[PDB]
RNA sequence: AAGGCGGCCCCCUGGACGAAGACUGACGCUCAGGUGCGAAAGCGUGGGGAGCAAACAGGAUUAGAUACCCUGGUAGUCCACGCCGUAAACGAUGUCGACUUGGAGGUUGUGCCCUUGAGGCGUGGCUUCCGGAGCUAACGCGUUAAGUCGACCGCCUGGGGA
RNA sequence: UUCUUCUAA
């Protein structure tokens, strides 16, 4: 049930925070192709994009470090 | 695992509550990973065999669907 | 003595021993007991009950400050994980936070080697 | 055993008070069969038990039995390298058991004439709280608490 | 291609694949000798050195314990440039091509149906599992063959000694 | 926790 498959985006944008805030958890851990359903194309394009917003800090590395 | 415990919330909630969110990230068995050094092989061995697993238990389990015991 | 009303309840509950250590909000440390000086050895100081009468002696080494507030940080994988704190509760201190920070690294230092026991 | 729970057999109740609980401590200080004289020796302690003390026969008796029976026991388990004593809640059955021996083992011990002098005298000093059989219940209850991290 | 490759960003760079065409016209396949690549450990020179850790030391354990366990800890692990050229370097299966019933997937293109939803119908690459014929000493292999054939190469000839 | 070995036809 990809999301990414329906719209149909050739790219994740990173800098959609609220998009990729739906696919981290609560402690910052990039969540699973198992239980969001991601197509694993797209589950590559949203770890990369995910991995680029930690960098900028638009999200945290974890919910612990400060 | 931040839990902040609600606005008149018993004791024993929020701890229980604490052990769910503790068991969904993963921390008890991370650090137990991480006790020791595993090599390679041992990490691509015990991989493999966590897959065959899954695997001939799925199938296990839809040919024992089938046929009755009684 | 001065009194202060809010604190941070530390937890190093390892394997062998836990550490309950009682602080202020900034880490200046107010108080502190372990499994291992609750009179407990060896097989008996790695217990969930070993950890709950250290927390028993820990609160009162912090009962002339006056705290009734207290949050708790838990590190380490223990017995002493989950049975700390129901004692600390025990104590008479309302609870605030349960905040797990076990140092997880991203793949930094290397392990030691297995126990091939 | 390994198959199956038993059903216990049924006692008899004593001639003199009618007590189920009294017939099961004359068993036990019974040696060889000798149900006679044991009858004897407990109607003889138990005759000068509450002459030292006033009450009825059966409810003095029950004082002395109050203070020597376990509230914990241990038991060992050994899952690991040593023993494991895990203190273990004993049933009131036992608990009524354990210290109609532990009365009768301590008058053995005393070196008093007759039995029925050893065993009037240890459980006035039961009621009392003293002598061997309250000092097996405390290294009984010692020991529990010194294990108590095992559950 | 194998060894192997894991944060993120840039620069340089190799290969694969797909869709339609266009084009060259057998230009192909294999390969002794040859040459190149080739894990870890090791070696040389120069750095670096947190963690880990042969050696070594101490503690235990034990009849002994030059071990397993513990507390330490040096080469080493890391980087540059050379050398070594070996592994259960394994799919224990040389490369290339052709044909031969199926099923459930994974991944990656692409065409088509109204995408009337993540669907419906196809068509390529790669890959996993089960299994038919057939094969095989059996185990099993089974369109990615160990089936049916063709081309070329490497290799085998009782166990030791080796 | 440690826990070894047993010839002859
Ligand atoms: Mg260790
Ligand atoms: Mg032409
Ligand atoms: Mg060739
Ligand atoms: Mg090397
Ligand atoms: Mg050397
Ligand atoms: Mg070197
Ligand atoms: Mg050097
Ligand atoms: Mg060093
Ligand atoms: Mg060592
Ligand atoms: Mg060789
Ligand atoms: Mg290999
Ligand atoms: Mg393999
Ligand atoms: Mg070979
Ligand atoms: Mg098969
Ligand atoms: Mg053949
Ligand atoms: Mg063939
Ligand atoms: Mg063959
Ligand atoms: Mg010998």
């Amino acid at each position: 049930f990809c999301r990414f498959t329906a719209e149909g985006v050739q790219e994740i944008d990173y800098k959609d925070i609220a998009t990729l805030k739906n696919y981290i958890t609560e402690s910052g851990k990039i969540v699973p192709s198992r239980i969001t359903g991601t197509r694993a194309k797209y589950q590559r394009q949203l770890a990369r994009a995910i991995k680029r917003a930690r960098y900028l800090s638009l999200l945290p590395y974890t919910d612990r470090h400060q | 695992p931040v839990i902040k415990v609600r606005e008149n919330e018993p004791f024993d909630v929020a701890l229980r509550r604490f052990k769910r969110s503790c068991e969904k990230a993963g921390v008890l068995a991370e650090v137990r990973r991480r006790e020791f050094y595993e090599k390679p092989t041992t990490e691509r061995k015990r991989a493999k065999a966590s897959a065959v697993k899954r695997h001939a238990k799925k199938l296990a389990r839809e040919n024992a669907r089938r046929t009755r015991l009684y | 003595r001065k009194q202060v009303s809010d604190g941070v309840a530390h937890i190093h509950a390892s394997f062998n021993n836990t550490i309950v250590t009682i602080t202020d909000r900034q880490g200046n440390a107010l108080g502190w007991a372990t499994a291992g000086g609750s009179g407990f050895r060896g097989s008996r100081k790695s217990t969930p009950f070993a950890a709950q009468v250290a927390a028993e002696r820990c609160a009162d080494a912090v009962k002339e400050y006056g705290i009734k507030n207290l949050e708790v940080m838990v590190k380490g994988p223990g017995p002493g994980r989950e049975s700390t704190i129901r004692a600390l509760n025990a104590a008479g201190f309302r609870i605030t936070n349960i905040t797990d920070v076990t140092p997880i690294p991203h793949n930094g230092c290397r392990p030691p080697k297995k126990r091939r026991v | 055993p390994r198959r199956r729970v038993i059903g216990q057999r049924k006692i008899l109740p004593d001639p003199k008070f009618g007590s189920e609980l009294l017939a099961k401590f004359v068993n036990i200080l019974m040696v060889d069969g000798k149900k006679s004289t044991a009858e004897s020796i407990v109607y003889s302690a138990l005759e000068t038990l509450a002459q030292r003390s006033g009450k009825s026969e059966l409810e003095a008796f029950e004082v002395a039995l109050e203070n020597v029976r376990p509230t914990v026991e241990v038991k060992s388990r050994r899952v690991g390298g040593s023993t494991y004593q895990v203190p273990v809640e004993v049933r009131p059955v036992r608990r009524n058991a354990l210290a109609m021996r532990w009365i009768v083992e301590a008058a053995r011990k005393r070196g008093d004439k007759s039995m029925a002098l050893r065993l009037a005298n240890e459980l006035s000093d039961a009621a009392e709280n003293k002598g061997t059989a309250v000092k097996k219940r405390e290294d009984v209850h010692r020991m529990a608490e010194a294990n108590k991290a095992f559950a």
